[PDB]
């Protein structure tokens, strides 16, 4: 697989983003 | 009346003249006519403004009403603003291939696109094949690559290898590309380059709610969030197919999803000048993404 971002839904994206 | 302008491609310098009413689209179309390029949708013109910032020229607007640095002549760079998802399938003309090859090589050598050593050596190898043609013992005696810029500075510093040893490593690969034509050699370079993690992505200083400094990546496939000290590893991705709208106000970007039953993604970006470029790159990359899936 190419260097792409891990798969997740938009709520999970926000949670992960919000405490990076 | 009349205004001298210089437009530079990666391998040519063009001299034109414009009138106070000349639009960005007119100058752009002239460059494209002169160069004979048809894949126009990847490219734009760059200028430096009176404040010193590098800015993309707006096409549907007069050149004289965009605060281009006042000098004789006015200076422009013809460059790729957008990058195909695949070079093989989308770069049809050789001029388009050449201009892309040259721009990407420059960004790799300037350490703007990260490239690990072995790959860099192999890439240099294709550049040598493209410039020099077939290896020839009679012409290419040791030292023949001394006046070539072949490797990124990052590579030349990390190792114990001397300049000449690096040139030997590159020579060794060059010998193995025997009957490879210039066009094919440039395409082989591009095929390897396009798989580099930093290739084709515009990076911007970004923040979350907590105020944590991150990177935003805008590319052909969508949006990506990177941790501040790792531009190679996407941490969160936003493919174009999952995006409904992108807008910004003052310092806040709002990305609205297709789902509609899903929350809005928001982030913060400090400078208006920069945010305009972020917005324009999203729209363009989104439009080109759709076109490829709806011919």
């Amino acid at each position: 697989s190419s260097k792409r971002a891990p798969q997740m839904d938009w709520s999970k994206k926000n949670e992960l983003f919000s405490n990076l | 009346k009349p205004i001298n302008v210089r437009v530079t491609t990666m391998d040519a310098e063009l001299e034109f003249a414009i009138q106070p009413n000349t639009t960005g689209k007119q100058l752009f179309d002239q460059v494209v006519k002169t160069v004979g390029l048809r894949e126009v949708w990847f490219f734009g013109l760059q200028y430096v403004d009176s404040k010193g910032y590098s800015t993309w020229l707006k096409l549907n607007k007069k050149v004289t009403q965009q605060d281009v640095k006042k000098e004789n002549p006015l200076q422009f760079k013809f460059r790729a603003k957008f990058f195909p998802e695949d070079v093989s399938e989308e770069l049809i003309q050789e001029i388009t291939q050449r201009l892309f090859f040259l721009q990407v090589k420059e960004a790799i050598l300037n350490d703007e696109i990260y490239c690990p050593p072995e790959t860099a050596v192999l890439l240099a190898s294709y550049a040598v094949q493209a410039k020099y043609g077939d290896y020839n013992k009679e012409i290419h005696k040791p030292g023949y690559l001394a006046n070539d810029r072949l490797l990124p500075q990052r590579v030349l510093e990390q190792h114990k290898l001397t300049k000449e040893q690096w040139e030997e490593r590159i020579q060794n690969w060059h010998e193995e590309h025997r009957g490879m034509l210039r066009e094919d050699s440039m395409m082989e370079y591009l095929k390897i380059a396009q798989d580099l993690e930093m290739y084709g992505v515009n990076y911007f200083e970004i923040k979350n709610k907590k105020g944590t400094e991150l990177w935003l990546g805008v590319d052909a496939l969508g949006l990506n969030i990177y941790e501040h000290d790792d531009k190679l590893t996407p941490k969160i991705g936003f493919p174009w197919s999952e995006i409904r709208n992108i807008s910004f106000n003052d310092k806040k970007f709002v990305i609205k999803p297709i789902d509609k039953k899903a929350p809005d993604f928001v982030f913060y970006a400090p400078r208006l000048r920069i945010n305009k470029r972020i917005l324009a790159l999203c729209m363009g990359n989104h439009e080109l993404y759709m076109r490829r899936r709806k011919p």
